């Protein structure tokens, strides 16, 4: 069993919560995760622990283990380390560390500082400077220090692994305290109702799956007001203590670090708030996304659904542009490439989105393997100030592996999943030119942009009929053939006569939330038939249809241009329903429809 | 497996000559109207909604108010067109209609109750939660929008009819009336103030269950007691319920003895604020090794007291020299008090030795279930004082019941200066620890001739009721400002005491001694042998108004089979802990309240090697 070793220091920063949709300074002090004894590199905080915020880092350990925290006061005033557990030797009694000074504390974890067989796989414990047990908090020094059961933390790979851990900490930050009374007495203002130091909605980092159970490490701290009654909207938890108890609200007293586990409900973007009125409309709300990852789906660099703009380069080699950068682009006139040294390429997904993985590619030249070899990823959720991706516990940032040939097709998954509007890919090694075809794998925010079954045959056969259909002694263009990919004998729906006020009808079994529809044509050895333009009516009851308007507009949808090519329309307000019905207005040679539906499960019934 | 509730959000008019606001309610209509006959005591409380662990509740809200209001349930799940709260659903309006129902606005909700949302293996039969308006909280709570929401295992009054348990819904509400749509202040129990609220009845032999909801807008806390009677939470004997900010807990009473009993809130400044009502208990018809006698002779005794012994910090330089270092108008350090001292026999001269360890406290009363204490108490001192213990329930004078002379209860009966009285404190499992309980619960004994003068004058000591199978820390603030002796002390400790003034900004502080065991300012140290392992019976008592957060520098203690960092002490609770204690050095045991702990209020703890 191991010696955990932590290079931690105490740093001075600016603090703010000058949001994301004028603004105040504040020299606060924090615990900073450093790197070698030199305290030269600080350890870049990855997507992993983005949420810690104002906290210093997770100091983790198993029980039979040792902890060693070599600590450096890179600050202005004297501070200390101190937790409870931090146990000494024996025969002038105690300590603090002066500025520009290093102290070391090393001690064996006992079962006396661990979780009982009855608790949870880990227990959280608090650490903070005890130079002024009161002021050296408001100033900014607290972190969590987790003791875990043996064989629970994963070797080398950082710590734990099979549950996502998150540590929330609720205080009033009152900068009348804080050794830092610089400044830019009258009567009152600076009370921050902060969760890991983020007032109103600021706390940025709660990305978590709709499977993995989460344990949340909860802490309050100080002023006898700090009695924060914590709620997790539409979610419950369990508590350790004697036996396991199920609860929906847990009250924090000062100092009581509390470990609770939960398995999250339905996917989406929810809140955690201190339910005591005043305390809330003072800033406690803070959000978390539970995404599904049974929703990975192509972001549409496949089909030109990501239109020819919204893809940029650092530069390019002649023509051989990005744009031509889509996965599978054919011809040898294809894919982005520069021989310029350190290039990059960027997609505006034109909207905030979860992106689970990128698929990468090369290109033949004459007889010249042309592929991107190694690369890293950057991304932004706004546009201006960017970010680098360090997937799970790695080191400095996560290095990806591209192709090793002109057509091989690496699909690197975003382990923890990137959460951006924009995504930028910079090459680090290459074949002979950094060359790239690629598709993005992702899904919208709310995890609800998925195939609804038409193509899946997931939607039943006679779960669809239409306003009539063509059929004769030979063919049968049954409505039940309107299936996005279906290769068949006569393979699509077609009505018998061609009518402007014609339709095809899908009965969703239950009530479904719709993102949009992907439409299609057919070839009949005859000619290409497709629908050019169309309208959606929806119902609810079976016979009472209220057609899809857009904003006074009766939304006139933008259909295909060929036999093949799935072309897809999003929905203005996403459409809750049981009854869907596209309405071919003007077509090409015939009305002909293959098609699928996009979306998922809503308030099923009333 | 399905439960529709026709709920509506009406503004009516409150009280039992004052106040009037908007709150929840029943109705039976299909379109809008009257229909919902509501029972006595669910005061203003929105109707109690109640489902099982597979059922689906379907509240159809009507909002009849001029208020914009919602319907936010806690502890049950839904999609994002129930929940009824507005942030970043991100969703379309048929998905944000729940979030804020506008005045005149009917919109329906749906909650389900998955194997998940339901009550754990070994907790309660129904978990206590509740619902509310989540659109201005402070606006909405305070006006009257909170219904009781109960989630429940497979057995229930709408499936499994013979659930015949006796159960009320206690809502301990601090309603601010100037934070309403007031454009002032009630402070109740179910909407009933001072002590109306009829309901409250339990059957003599059997037991009674409370679904408790703490509610308020702000962190102001409570300590609820029910006369004579103790509680069950989780599974621990708790003799107070301790209601916080916003607290759903679910608790049991079991009422022997017929009568009427007040429950209420012990904390000081709430006394008149009138959160309290009566519970009665008359008989329903149903089908119409061998224990010891623990004996002590205890006395009330006027000694002088030194709050900070060997330790001076000379010069009025300080902020401590000011509580201690006596001055032109500050008694400081040394006051005349009246403690319990323990003597040897029927006569009272000569006793067992004073406690550097457990300072001001009277002697340690102990007794196991079955056991009987036997308190012969003499009062040597100038005021009628007495002894009652809190925790225990069987306290009669020794040879009879019929409590002497006039007094309808013994706690109030005063022992005259110079008389002796013989008391039998018999102990019974039903006021002692359970299997879950830290098997040896801490408690205290005092003088109820003037609940707190008689305490804040010097009269306490500790009491341990323990199971039928020592280190006492007491966190006390003594307000010498009203000792009974205050006056006497002044005419003896001060520049010939003319210019008096009891009331006085700064001076008044000089006499408020913040103390562990009657010792202040890192005076009182404790020795222990490193490795020697200890039970510590800690209690805040007479440490006026607030809660505590006790410390122990560099030490972890087992509070109720779990390992902790810092224990939390309400008013007149006393919690009992365990020191796996092999960590050497000088450790500053104070409290990580840093308000108090430099008004005095810390001790030191030395851990080092011995030789038994
Ligand atoms: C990035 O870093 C994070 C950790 O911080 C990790 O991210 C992902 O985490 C997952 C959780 O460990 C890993 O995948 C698997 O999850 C499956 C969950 O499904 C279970 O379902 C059953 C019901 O039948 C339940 O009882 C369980 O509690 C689960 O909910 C597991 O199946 C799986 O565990 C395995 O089970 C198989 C069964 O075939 C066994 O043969 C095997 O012994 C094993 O225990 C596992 O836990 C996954 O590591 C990871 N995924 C992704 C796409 O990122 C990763 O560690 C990091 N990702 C990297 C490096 O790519
Ligand atoms: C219940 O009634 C009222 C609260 O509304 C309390 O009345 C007190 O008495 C005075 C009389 O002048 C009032 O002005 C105040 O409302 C209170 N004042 C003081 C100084 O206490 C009363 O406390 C309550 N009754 C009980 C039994 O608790
Ligand atoms: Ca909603
Ligand atoms: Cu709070
Ligand atoms: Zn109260």
């Amino acid at each position: 069993k191991k010696t955990r070793h932590y290079f931690i220091a105490a740093v001075e920063r600016l603090w703010d919560y000058g949001m994301s949709s004028s603004v105040p300074q504040f020299k606060k002090v924090v615990f900073q995760e450093f790197t070698d004894g030199s305290f030269t590199q600080p350890l870049y905080r990855g997507e992993l622990n983005e949420h810690l915020g104002l906290l210093g880092p997770y100091i983790r350990a198993e029980v039979e283990d040792n902890i060693m925290v070599t600590f450096r006061n890179q600050a202005s005033r004297p501070y200390s380390f101190y937790s409870s557990l931090i146990s000494y030797e024996e025969d002038p009694r105690k300590n603090f560390v002066k500025p520009n000074e290093t102290k070391t504390y090393f001690w064996k974890v006992q079962h006396h500082m661990a979780p009982t067989k009855d608790e949870f796989d880990c227990k959280a414990w608090a650490y903070f400077s005890d130079v002024d047990l009161e002021k050296d908090v408001h100033s900014g020094l607290i972190g969590p220090l987790l003791v875990c059961h043996t064989n629970t933390l994963n070797p080398a790979h950082g710590r734990q692994v099979t549950v996502q851990e998150f540590a929330l900490f609720f205080t009033i930050f009152d900068e009348t305290k804080s050794w830092y009374f610089t400044e830019n007495t009258f009567k009152e203002n600076y009370r921050f109702h902060a969760i890991n130091g983020y007032i109103m909605d600021t706390l940025p980092g709660l990305v978590m799956a709709q499977d993995q159970r989460i344990r949340w490490y909860l802490l309050s701290m100080g002023s006898n007001e700090n009695i924060h009654s914590i709620h997790f909207s539409g979610h419950v938890f369990t508590v350790r203590k004697k036996e396991e108890y199920k609860m929906a609200l847990y009250n924090l007293y000062p100092g009581v670090f509390e470990t609770v586990e939960m398995l999250p409900s339905k996917a989406g973007i929810w809140r955690v708030e201190c339910l005591i009125g005043e305390h809330l409309h003072a800033g406690m709300s803070t959000l978390f996304l539970v995404y599904s990852n049974k929703c990975q789906t192509p972001l549409g660099m496949a089909s030109g659904h990501i239109r020819d703009f919204q893809i940029t380069a650092s530069g390019q080699y002649g023509q051989w542009a990005p744009k031509l950068a889509r996965l599978h682009y054919s011809g040898s006139i294809n894919a982005w490439s520069t021989k310029e040294p350190f290039s990059w390429i960027k997609v505006d997904l034109l909207a905030p989105m979860i992106i689970h993985g990128i698929k990468t590619q090369g290109a033949r030249q004459k007889f010249s393997s042309l592929y991107i070899s190694q690369f890293i990823i950057m991304y932004s959720l706004d546009g201006k100030k960017w970010q680098t991706y360090r997937g799970n516990s790695t080191g400095t940032l996560m290095v990806f592996f591209g192709n090793v040939d002109s057509s091989g097709i690496k699909h690197n998954i975003f382990n923890p999943p990137i959460i951006a509007r924009y995504i930028r890919l910079h090459p680090t090694h290459y074949s002979i030119r950094s060359t790239l075809r690629m598709e993005l794998m992702g899904c919208d925010l709310n995890s609800c942009s998925m195939p609804l079954g038409m193509e899946s045959k997931a939607i039943s056969d006679a779960q669809i009929t239409a306003s009539s259909y063509f059929t004769n002694m030979f063919a049968t263009w049954s409505p039940s053939k309107a299936r996005l990919h279906l290769q068949g004998r006569s393979n699509a729906w077609r009505p018998q006569v061609n009518n402007p006020k014609e339709w095809l009808q899908v009965d969703f079994q239950k009530t479904m939330k719709v993102t949009g529809v992907t439409t299609q044509g057919v070839k009949s050895l005859l000619t290409s038939m497709y629908v050019k333009e169309f309208l959606i009516s929806s119902s609810q009851d079976g016979h009472q249809w209220t057609l899809f308007f857009q904003n006074g507009k009766v939304k006139v949808f933008q259909g295909n241009q060929d036999s093949f090519t799935p072309v897809v329309n999003s929905l203005d307000p996403p459409l809750l329903t049981r009854y869907l019905r596209i309405h071919p207005q003007s077509w090409v040679h015939q009305i002909a429809l293959r098609m699928e539906v996009l979306g998922c499960e809503a308030q099923d019934l009333y | 497996a399905t439960r529709r509730y026709y709920l509506g959000a009406v503004e009516l008019s409150w009280d039992y000559v004052v106040y009037k606001k908007t709150l929840f309610v029943e109705f039976t209509d299909h379109l809008f109207n009257i229909a919902k006959p509501r029972p006595p005591w669910m005061g203003l409380l929105g109707p109690t909604i109640q489902a099982e662990v597979y059922d689906t509740v379907v509240i159809t809200l009507k909002n009849m108010a001029s208020h914009p209001v919602s319907l936010h349930a806690v502890g049950v799940s839904y999609w994002k067109a129930s929940e009824g709260a507005e942030y970043d659903d991100q969703t379309s309006q048929r998905e944000k209609e729940d979030d804020k129902v506008f005045p005149g606005g009917s919109h329906t909700y749906v909650w389900q109750v998955l194997k998940e949302n339901g009550p754990m293996a070994s907790d309660p039969l129904c978990l206590t939660y509740s619902y509310l308006s989540h659109v201005d909280l402070v606006k909405d709570l305070n006006s009257g929008l909170i219904g009781a929401l109960l989630v429940c295992r497979e057995g229930s009054l709408a499936k499994e009819k013979t659930q015949t348990l006796h159960k009320f819904i206690l809502l301990f509400a601090v309603f601010d009336e100037g934070k309403s749509w007031h454009s002032p202040k009630m402070h109740t129990v179910n909407g009933y103030v001072n002590r109306s609220l009829p309901g409250l009845i339990g059957c003599h032999r059997k037991s009674v269950y409370w679904h408790v909801i703490g509610m308020g807008t702000t962190p102001e806390v409570h300590s609820i007691f029910l006369e004579g009677h103790t509680f069950l939470v989780r599974n621990h004997r708790q003799a107070s319920l301790e209601i916080s900010p916003i607290t759903f807990l679910t608790a049991q009473t079991l009422l022997m003895d017929l009568g009427q009993f007040l429950l209420f809130c012990h904390i000081s400044s709430h006394q008149h604020d009138g959160m309290e009502a009566y519970v009665k208990v008359d008989s329903c018809p149903e089908e119409p090794k061998h224990p010891k006698t623990w004996v002590h002779y205890i006395a009330a005794e006027e000694e002088d007291w030194d709050y900070a012994p060997l330790v001076l910090a000379p010069d009025d330089r300080s902020y401590k020299s000011q509580y201690l270092n006596n001055g032109p108008q500050r008694i400081g350090r040394k006051y005349k008090k009246v403690r319990f001292m323990a003597y040897t026999d029927e006569t009272f001269k000569t006793r067992e030795a004073i406690q550097h360890e457990s300072g001001i406290l009277g002697p340690l009363l102990y007794g196991e279930v079955g056991d009987t204490l036997l308190i012969i108490f003499k009062n040597q001192a100038s005021r009628p004082y007495n002894i009652y213990p809190h925790g225990i329930t069987d306290v009669r004078p020794l040879y009879s019941r019929r409590l002497p002379k006039g007094v309808k209860h013994l706690k109030d009966f005063p022992i005259l200066p110079g008389e002796i009285f013989k008391y039998k404190w018999t102990v019974t499992v039903e006021d002692g620890p359970t299997k879950s309980d830290p098997r040896c619960l801490t408690r205290y004994y005092s003088s109820f001739v003037n609940m707190e003068r008689d305490l804040a004058s010097g009269l306490i000591g500790p009491l341990l009721i323990c199971y039928k199978e020592r280190n006492v820390i007491l966190f006390s603030v003594f307000d010498e400002n009203r000792s009974w002796y205050l006056t006497e002390n002044i005419q003896r400790f001060l520049p010939n005491p003319a210019g008096v003034q009891l009331e006085d900004p700064e001076f008044q502080a000089s006499n408020i001694m913040h103390s562990i065991n009657g010792y202040v300012f890192d005076s009182l140290q404790l020795s222990v042998c490193l490795h020697e392992v200890a039970y510590w019976y800690i209690l805040s008592i007479g440490a006026q108004t607030d809660f505590l957060s006790v410390f122990f520098s560099g030490y972890t203690f087992k509070h109720k089979m779990v390992y902790e960092d810092t224990l939390t002490l309400f008013p007149f609770s006393g919690e009992t802990v365990f020191m796996s204690m092999e960590n050497p050095g000088l450790w500053i045991l104070g409290c990580h309240n840093s308000d108090f702990r430099n008004r005095g209020m810390t001790a030191l703890l030395k851990v080092s090697s011995c030789d038994k």
